[PDB]
């Protein structure tokens, strides 16, 4: 039950690296899947 | 690589330096917003 | 969906606990991932704009 | 005892979760704490011998 | 249920900053307390 | 004092990792603990 962050906490306090790797991978999967759908359509 | 000249807080007893996960999150946000825009644009033309 | 977590490992010493990728590892992944995505998209754009 | 955790805060974006001090904040903390501790020990050594 | 880390993982995967701050706080409280007790035994 | 180590403009200012923090903390804690133990041994 940590205190809620303030905008001033950013850069002094940062997210977990495991969380960031999860989000990075999710974005990569979304983009690769969307690129493949566009490729399938165009050619 | 961190050096006395390019890194004012450098203390080598603490090992090699890396971006923070806030730097990572900010890069990811900029990259995701940018690429998603380009994609949506193509998806609107083709779909 | 529940926010995703990836690539952690459990250290045997409980005081250290779960270890996660460093900013250096995350930066390497992002730089490498961005390359083909950006190039693929420019390629698609060039085809659509031709 | 259970492993201690300190100085986390919950971010407004549910995807970011709990934020924790960066390596810079942790290094600053240690650099500032070590100086007076080491000095106190040097002073104690002088006190013991003059004791 | 993460896999156990290997010796090779160190420096590529690291502990939570919140955990480290907790451990740093604990060490400082211990040393501060011990220095005060040593001062009390001397004067 | 938290924006003076920007080694790559895309990624912000750099810091040591928590592995570096943990290794430093281990050496510091054990070093100072031995010094305190020597004083405690003499006085207690």
């Amino acid at each position: 039950g940590w205190p809620f962050c303030s905008d001033e906490d950013w850069n002094t306090k940062c997210p977990s690296g495991c969380r960031m790797k999860g989000l990075i991978d999710e974005v990569d999967q979304d983009f690769t899947s969307r690129i493949n759908k566009l490729r399938d359509s165009l050619f | 690589v961190a050096t006395r000249d390019n890194c004012c807080i450098l203390d080598e007893r603490f090992g090699s330096y890396c971006p923070t996960t806030c730097g990572i999150a900010d890069f990811l946000n900029n990259y995701q917003t940018s690429v998603d825009k380009d994609l949506r644009t193509l998806e609107g033309i083709l779909y | 969906r529940k926010p995703p977590d990836a690539d952690g490992c459990l250290h045997a010493d409980p005081d250290l606990g779960v270890l996660c990728p460093t900013g250096c590892k995350l930066q390497d992944t992002l730089v490498r991932q961005e390359r083909p995505i950006r190039k693929s998209i420019e390629d698609l754009r060039n085809t659509v704009d031709s």
